[PDB]
RNA sequence: GACUGCCUGUUUUUGCU
RNA sequence: AGAGAAAUCAAGGCAGUU
């Protein structure tokens, strides 16, 4: 195939011309991706005026669509710029020449590149403003998500979600588990026409922009939403204010001998600094029926130990985080309720997030507390997935 | 450093799998991992079934191809716990786990069926079953041959430590580096001073109250001259018939007579030939002209060599440390007349900024305030001076090739709404090769005057210009202007922002109190004018704020910067006392000494100091 | 000044904007930095003793002094050891969450810190080329040096880099074996990459070998040596200061220490050096619910901050924190290396003091002829001079703030303190004026205890709180925006029209959000920036661009092309291209051309890009402008020719070739860092057979693709 | 010496945190 | 000359001839 042949030829050329640089470690790419002698960022405001008026003031990769002379004007130069492997100089009118006498692209490609920007423009030209009300407003800066997102994602799951969007085959099971399936398909659908090796560099940035939730410090007079945060520069000020217009599971305790007891626990950072965080716990016997999208089932409750669990799930459907929530409400697994993760926590939000990440990274606690057996009739595997060929299946589990 | 019993290929392959230099006994761990890799590669040595090798090795392979092979096998393995090698004949996985006791039959994981050896060859019973006898013999050989290596290099404790536990981070500083580190400090690497922790009780000094505001000193000396590049308030233009720049320069060059009224020693009167040649060349059609004999004097060509030769000729014989003295000059009397002339009212709007788009009523309010500000501060002499400064700076900076050896002409021509050309003056760029940010480009600026002074313009040569029965004054000066200053004066219109900010704050505060914007408010603002508290109307105040800011910008030397930085504190203290609040200072606190050091020769700093010290110094 | 002080309507504090001479020529430094360097080196030695005695002070290694030696009236360099110990203990006893987060960073975040973070810096001193070079180049050359001398492979983590630096000094002699261009004056052209009626030529480069040898002492001196430079465009001072840059052999250690200080300071409420830590001062100021009590406000600054600071004091503070936390010995043996190296610092002297004989001047070294700095001749090591006391430059601002904050934690001081290097502000809340004076003097003396030394003439206390200043942010019942502080940033940048417009709009929007601008100021700023934008890009009057568009019927459709403004005040966040598309200014025919990925002119970049206003604190902005044909890059500077070290061009072009073969086989390094263990060649190989094997082609074709691979 | 040709206008020891 | 302020620019390198 043509692209594979070109890749082979490029690899051979890299081996031939640059043998020393190709013998470096792969992790060095994080350093030599930026290895340049250019200093085009050392106070460039003082050089703009006479640098765009200088002969050959631009850098252009060699191409055939650009004639040497167009209507008496020398558009491009035949000499490669120093320090640049595949770029030469040209006249400043080449950007203007391309705007009319240039090649075209697909309409879908234009929309893909102009996706986030057009979404912002539509959001601006899609709402009805109020009447400017003047007064001695008191604006206070608060951390608010500035740019609206297609779907809420954790800051740590963004790289994994992007890897799933672009390179689902060059990823691990852990990275797939840490992804945010539910927003990956939207990005794939809206990004497909541009997911090419030619434009993968520019696609990752615009895909992150739709998914990143950077928390900027912005003035406010009323509690902003993600929508009314990117526009805070003209909706609120010191003088005017225009008025614009467990995780994901259901518990259903159902049958229960006693209600959820709350054992308040105090973690002592110091004799003088202490943190009090209570956890919900089931006492005695209970029968709780859960549901998560297409997976459903109910489990028995014997003190803080999971007596037995049975589920109905599609075949080869991941089930790690649902059973992690199941362990969360009931406090069936530790550490995460009684003893710390080696470091004393600060708040319940941080504590619950850490409980989620630590146990999603390693589910050994669930297996060791839950039950394992040597047979084949058991539905799940040590990896917490539904029917599959595997060994040492998780005991004390039946079908529903 | 590679043991002879370990293959070279596996050694170079294990070199970078894990960081062995920052691990406790990292070498022994690397040797153990090489042991495991040689065990797994030694297994499946040419062994095959169907049409593929019987065992697939997963240790130290690229994870992408590992996932690909697992996908071919319809099974998923995590990174944190992945089996060593996978058997496809029995469809089960395995992990080589060297354990000294050999009695730990308990499986480490249920995902993969583990296999173990006892460090001298014997395997666990299920491991013996799942492997062929030849493989067992080969493992016996490798373990014994590594055992002699372990015994010879007496590492029998490190090997069991590494096969027992996991990796531990370490960072070791050697004995040679430690002495070099401790050469210049009394303490050691981990400071352990043998002193009891306590806070000493130290006696200090009392804190004094600044009862009266400091009085800035006023230097005494000759009046300061006009050191700015252009002329400022004493700058006029010649009305010309409508047309292009060349069509006006030709008209000036044709209908004019040049005679010298004043001839300063700094700029010889013989440099007028360069100006006449430049105007002639620009009239013909070529802005860039070659050199003439007078250009050497005009732009100081080959002046460095001449000065160096003269300095070499004139020698004394001491080689003393250089002492540069900066002359102290008092406040010139032309600052007040400059400030009152720059506030004068013209007839045209000299601020022509393209209007922004208006999509929301917030912008309509925003553009209304900007339009009113431009109306206030546009028909004013200072606006015209800002304009002429901007054209003078930009038509030189843009056509400053920054590498040139011929004289360049950059006329200062504007246009009135009636279309008549306005020849403010001409800037003659000379041979320039500026690279550093401190290099100066030679200039010869000819400018139309309104009135000569000879105590304000000592280095300017004044000529008499007669154009159609009208008598103007032409001033020629020899200046050297750096690239940074040309750049920062190309954006001279930015000075409008600060008075605009003040005006905007006043108007928006009035709108806030009235809950409605007026944009026509003319507030009465009280100020310490001529000592007594008088009042202005925010229209001439903002105008003269603009004039003062323009004078400050064109006179921005390090003295002005330091003076303002050390004067913001005094202004804040004045604000504090104006609110019936008391100000206290530490022992040796004299905040006026950091201000008096910046008052040396700049005229605007002297004007600001005189304005400060004319105010009341105590607020009862 | 009488026009800048309104007595009615707006207050004089709102007129601090007018007290800036910005938009004018920023002061620039002329000549030799050697006098400033020697002054900044002799100042710590002069201030050690109450009676100035430089000669005795030059024999002091650790600036520990008895309590009675501190000059309560004037600057005093040094510290009190017992006071530092007790103050660090008091700081550790409070702010326990900060210490726990430090421990988390040490045992969860430090082990996986990569040395590739050193490449995101800027110009560093190079011990091989004896000049300042870009951070990636210096990092590459020092990594190659360590690999060649230690005969092993440097680990990706920064801990491995630091261990390699620690181990290379154990050797006696070291060599580099670099590359040079024999004759940079013999530019030779070859016809390559094109021969079809449009010939393309690329310059060829000849290479030789340095083979330079370093001994242990010379390498140690180069590690100690920190190159000095003028601070150009320094707005705010009459006297020019001097900046300095350390070598690449200490920068990893320094980064470790500074990151530890960052995750300490981001969690304490008394620090302002966090970026989001300057907005807590608004909360402190709004905390004005005093119950009719004497509440002052002391805004001030510290004199000789980099001179009166002994590295041993902050070294002791760091080891106290690490010992009370429970960290192992090697942790404190890793956090103490930077301070002991800078204890033996070798400041690089300039080109020599200016000696004159009549009118001609000569640049002579410090040793030759008598000068004012005759006491420091004994400290001259070649062209570099040692200085044990003082910091001499601000590489440690975070841990310096840490020292100033541990000084704060006493029992007498019961106020609110905010510390940002030099500038600071205190909010006393006492019962009587005498108690306030006692607390202020206790503050002064305690900062002098560790050597912080507030400038007497720069600290002003207002007994009724409400008026003050901090980092050019003035306070009068609230913090008033200062438009002047960001005026030098309204000039268009110098990268390309799209990025320039994006940065201009983002700067104006940020100034509006912070309160430094409002409706009219922001709109006028935009109108001025638009004209500056159009002029700078040859879109005003008759120019070459306008001519080329005139005799080619190329109508202007973009702002950089001379079209009408499209960005309003409400739309600084919107991008030009999408805004013009929605309003009907750009048709699909033009869009499919300018946005065509096959553009030969567009240059790929990143949303986040370096932004420095004028020699100020570096900042990071957002560049959301789409990669159209107008997002180009300027031509490379060609001063590098005629220089022996032009061989860096060949190395960087080879590295660009390798970066081009990567990013095409590895669609994952764009999203995250590179983590595959092995060489570039082996990884590229394996990925090639993987991509060809995972494709859908005939088996014989796959075999021939494999055969063509070598 | 100067005198022919070539090169560079941020990379010449000079914008660090 | 001048710019300027605590010391610099007012062109600098290289190859050949000499
Ligand atoms: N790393 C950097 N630190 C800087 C820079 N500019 C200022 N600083 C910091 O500011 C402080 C330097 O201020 P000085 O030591 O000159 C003290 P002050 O401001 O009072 O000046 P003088 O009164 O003239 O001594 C010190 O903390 C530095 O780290 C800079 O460009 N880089």
């Amino acid at each position: 195939e043509c692209t594979l042949r070109a890749l082979v030829e490029e690899y051979n050329g890299a081996c031939k011309e640059a043998p020393k640089e190709m013998s470096k470690q792969f992790t060095d790419y994080n350093t030599f991706k930026r290895y340049t002698t250019s200093k085009k960022d050392h106070a460039p405001q003082m050089r703009l005026v006479y640098s765009v008026r200088k002969p050959w003031p631009i850098s252009m990769t060699p191409s055939k669509e650009i004639p040497l002379v167009f209507n008496g004007t020398k558009l491009k130069d035949t000499i490669l710029d120093l320090g640049e492997s595949k770029r030469t100089r040209a006249n400043i009118v080449v950007p203007d020449y391309w705007s009319k006498y240039g090649s075209q692209t697909s309409l879908e490609v234009v929309n893909a590149i102009l996706y986030a920007e057009d979404l912002k423009v539509q959001r601006f030209f899609s709402t009805e403003w109020g009447e400017i009300r003047y007064g001695r407003m008191l604006p206070f800066r608060k951390p608010v998500q500035a740019c609206p997102t297609i779907e809420e994602v954790n800051p740590a799951s963004i790289p994994h979600t992007l890897l799933q969007v672009f390179c689902p085959q060059y990823t691990t099971l852990d990275s797939k588990r840490k992804a945010h399936m539910g927003a990956v398909e939207k990005l794939k659908r809206v990004m497909e026409p541009i997911c090419k090796v030619q434009t993968q560099e520019s696609a990752v940035h615009i895909a992150r922009s739709l998914i990143d939730s950077n928390k900027k410090w912005l003035p406010t007079v009323v509690d902003h939403t993600p929508r009314t945060a990117e526009m805070a520069h003209f909706l609120c000020s010191k003088y005017h204010y225009v008025h614009t217009n467990i995780r994901s599971t259901k518990f259903s305790i159902l049958n229960s001998d006693h209600p959820r007891i709350e054992v308040k626990k105090v973690f002592s950072l110091s004799p003088d600094v202490q943190v009090t965080i209570p956890y919900r716990r089931f006492k005695g016997k209970a029968k709780v029926y859960f549901q998560n999208d297409q997976i459903q089932g109910y489990f028995s409750c014997t003190d803080r130990q999971i007596d037995e669990i049975k589920i109905s799930a599609p075949k080869n459907a991941p089930l790690l985080e649902p059973l992690l929530d199941i362990c969360y409400y009931g406090s069936f697994i530790e550490p995460g309720f009684e003893q710390t993760f080696g470091f004393y926590p600060a708040g319940k939000r941080e504590f619950v997030d850490s409980f989620f990440m630590h146990h999603s990274k390693d589910h050994k606690a669930f297996l060791i507390h839950m039950g394992l057996d040597k047979d084949l009739s058991l539905p799940l595997s040590p990896e917490l997935n539904w029917k599959e060929p595997a060994l040492s299946k998780v005991c004390r589990v039946t079908e529903l | 450093d590679r043991p002879d019993h370990i293959d070279s290929r596996v050694w170079e392959l294990s070199e970078t799998q894990e960081d062995w230099i920052t691990q406790v006994h990292g070498h022994v761990r690397r040797v153990v991992e090489c042991w495991k890799y040689t065990i797994c590669c030694l297994i499946s040595n040419m062994h095959t079934h169907r049409g593929a090798p019987q065992y697939d090795v997963f240790k130290w392979q690229d994870r992408s191809t590992i996932e690909w092979i697992c996908s071919k096998k319809k099974v998923q393995y995590p990174e944190r716990d992945t089996p060593d090698l996978y058997d496809n004949e029995r469809a089960v996985a395995y992990k080589v786990l060297l354990v000294s006791d050999l009695s730990d039959h308990s499986p480490t994981s249920g995902i993969y069926h583990d296999l173990a050896f006892n460090l001298e060859g014997e395997a666990e019973e299920s491991c013996a079953l799942v492997l062929r006898g030849s493989q067992l013999q080969d493992i016996k050989g490798f373990l014994c041959r590594a055992l002699e290596w372990v015994v010879s290099n007496n590492l029998t404790q490190e090997v069991v430590e590494t096969i027992s536990g996991e990796a531990k981070l370490q960072f070791s500083v050697g004995t040679t580096f430690r002495t070099l580190l401790k050469r210049d400090t009394d303490w050691d690497v981990i400071p352990t001073p043998r002193v009891e922790p306590n806070v000493p009780r130290i006696e200090g000094r009392r804190w004094t109250q600044m009862k009266k505001l400091p009085l800035l000193k006023e230097k005494e000396g000759p009046p300061s001259p006009w050191r700015a590049l252009l002329l400022g308030a004493d700058s006029e233009y010649i009305v010309c018939p409508p047309g292009t720049d060349q069509e006006a320069i030709s008209w000036i060059h044709s209908q004019s007579e040049i005679e010298c009224i004043r001839e300063s020693k700094s700029t010889p009167a013989s440099v007028i030939t360069c100006l006449t040649s430049s105007l002639q060349s620009f009239a013909e059609g070529n802005p860039v002209r070659s050199r003439i004999h007078e250009d050497i004097i005009a732009f100081g060509i080959n002046k460095k060599q001449e000065k160096k030769q003269s300095a070499s000729s004139s020698a004394s014989g001491e080689w003393k440390r250089a002492e540069y003295q900066v002359e102290e000059m008092s406040l010139p009397p032309w600052v007040e007349e400059e400030m009152v002339l720059l506030r004068s009212d013209q007839e045209d709007n000299w601020i022509e900024l393209e209007k922004n788009a208006i999509y929301t009523e917030v912008d309509g309010v925003a553009e209304g305030l900007v339009d009113k500000y431009i109306e206030i501060v546009g028909r004013t002499k200072v606006a015209s001076v800002i304009e002429k400064w901007q054209i003078a700076a930009t038509r030189t900076f843009s056509q400053l090739h920054t590498d040139r050896s011929r004289i360049t002409a950059c006329p200062i021509i504007t246009r009135d709404p009636s279309g008549n050309c306005q020849f403010w003056g001409m800037v003659l760029l000379g041979p320039h090769h500026v690279k550093r940010d401190t290099d100066n480009a030679p200039l010869l600026i000819a400018e139309i005057m309104g009135e000569d002074t000879e105590e304000k313009y000592p280095k300017h040569s004044v000529f008499s210009l007669k154009v159609e029965e009208k008598q103007f004054l032409l001033s020629l000066k020899i200046t050297s202007f750096s690239r940074n200053k040309l750049y920062t004066f190309s954006n001279i219109r930015r000075v409008l922002i600060q008075p605009a900010s003040i005006y905007s704050q006043v108007v928006l505060s009035r709108a806030a109190e009235n809950n409605s914007l007026n944009l026509e408010v003319n507030p009465e603002i009280q100020l310490y004018l001529e000592g007594a508290q008088r009042g202005m109307t925010l229209y001439q105040w903002v105008r003269m704020i603009l004039c003062l800011e323009f004078l400050m910008a064109i006179y921005n030397n390090p003295q002005m910067e330091g003076f303002l930085a050390n004067m913001r504190r005094l202004h804040m203290s004045r604000h504090a006392m104006m609110e019936r609040r008391q100000v206290f200072l530490p022992f040796g606190s004299r905040p006026e000494d950091k201000v008096n050091e910046c008052i040396i020769n700049n005229p605007i700093v002297a004007y600001l100091a005189k304005g400060w010290n004319s105010m009341p110094n105590v607020y009862y | 000044m009488n026009l800048f002080t309104p007595l009615s309507e707006i207050n004089p504090t709102t007129t601090q904007e007018l007290l800036y001479a910005y938009t004018g020529p920023a002061p620039v430094a002329y000549g030799t930095r050697t006098r400033a360097v020697l002054e900044n080196i002799i100042r710590p030695y002069q201030y050690f003793y109450k009676e100035p005695n430089v000669q005795r002070a030059l024999d002091i290694k650790t600036g520990c002094k008895e309590p009675e030696d501190i000059n309560v009236e004037g600057p005093s360099s040094g510290f009190h050891t017992a006071s530092v110990l007790k103050l660090a203990d008091n700081f550790f006893r409070k702010y326990r969450p900060a210490m726990e987060k430090l421990k988390y960073w040490i045992l969860v975040k430090l082990p996986k810190l990569k040395y590739a973070e050193l490449s995101k810096g800027r110009q560093t001193y190079s011990f091989i080329h004896k000049r300042n070079l870009p951070a990636p180049i210096a990092l590459e050359e020092t990594v190659e040096f360590l690999e060649q001398n230690l005969r092993r492979k440097i680990g990706p983590t920064l801990l491995s880099y630091c261990q390699a630096i620690a181990d290379v000094m154990e050797l006696d002699e070291t060599t580099y074996e670099g590359a040079r261009d024999p004759r940079p004056w013999d530019i030779q052209l070859e016809e390559i990459d094109s021969d079809e009626e449009d010939p393309l030529f690329r310059q060829v480069g000849r290479e030789e070998t340095y083979t330079i040898k370093f001994s242990r002492e010379e390498l140690w001196d180069q590690m100690r040596t920190l190159n000095t430079m003028w601070k150009h465009l320094e707005r705010g001072r009459l006297n020019r200061r001097t900046i300095a840059t350390p070598s690449m052999l200490i920068r990893g250690f320094v980064k470790i220490v500074e990151d530890a200080a960052k995750e300490i300071l981001e969690n304490v409420p008394t620090s302002g050096v966090p970026v989001g830590g300057e907005e807590k001062l608004a909360k402190l100021a709004s905390k004005q619910t005093f119950h009719t009590a004497v509440t002052g406000e002391l805004s001030g600054d510290q004199e000789k901050f980099n001179e009166c600071l002994d590295p041993d004091a902050m070294r002791l503070m760091w080891t106290v924190f690490l010992r009370k936390l429970g960290c192992p010995d090697w942790i404190m043996e890793l956090f103490n290396i930077p301070f002991m190296v800078f204890k033996s610092k070798l400041a690089d002297m300039g080109e020599g003091l200016v000696y004159t004989k009549g009118k001609l001047t000569d640049r002579k070294p410090l040793g030759e002829m008598p000068s004012e700095f005759d006491d420091l001749v004994r400290n001259v090591v070649g062209n570099s001079i040692s200085c044990r006391l003082g910091m001499f430059m601000g590489m440690y601002n975070l841990t310096s703030t840490l020292l100033a904050l541990i000084s704060i934690e006493r029992e007498e001081l019961t106020g609110s303190h905010v510390e940002s290097s030099d500038d600071f502000i205190h909010f006393f809340n006492c019962k009587t004026h005498e108690e306030m004076f006692k607390q202020a003097e206790t503050l002064r003396l305690t900062l002098k205890l560790v050597g912080i030394n507030m400038s007497p003439s720069k600290c002003i206390l207002i007994s009724p709180a409400g008026i003050g200043e901090f980092n050019s942010k003035f306070h009068h019942r609230d913090f008033v925006g200062n438009v002047a502080t960001e005026l030098p940033a309204l000039v268009p940048n110098g990268t390309n029209p799209m990025t320039d417009l994006a940065m201009g709009l983002n700067v104006i929007k940020h100034s509006v959000n912070t309160g430094q601008m409002n409706l009219c100021t922001g709109a006028l700023a935009m109108r001025i920036f638009n004209h500056a934008y159009k002029y700078a890009y040859m879109a005003l009057g008759v120019t070459r661009r306008t001519r080329f568009m005139e005799e080619n019927a190329i109508t202007p459709l973009l702002t950089n092309q001379g079209a009408s403004p499209v960005h309003s005040f409400s739309t600084m966040h919107l991008d030009e291209v999408a805004l013009r598309r929605h309003l009907g200014l750009l048709d699909e025919e033009t869009l499919r051309r300018i946005l065509n990925p096959n553009n030969p002119v567009t240059q790929k970049g990143d949303p986040s890009m370096f932004f420095r206003i004028e020699n100020k604190m570096p900042q990071i902005m957002e560049d959301y402008s789409v990669p159209s044909c107008f997002k180009y890059t300027l031509s490379r500077n060609r001063t590098i020719q005629d220089k022996p070290h032009k061989a860096l061009l060949n190395k960087e072009e080879r590295y660009q070739r390798v970066t081009s073969i990567i990013n095409k086989l590895f669609p994952e390094v764009l999203i995250q860092e590179a983590s595959a263990p092995g060489t570039v060649r082996e990884s590229l190989k394996r990925r090639l057979e993987l991509v060809v094997e995972r494709s859908d082609l005939d088996e014989e074709r796959k075999k021939r693709i494999l055969s063509r691979i070598f």
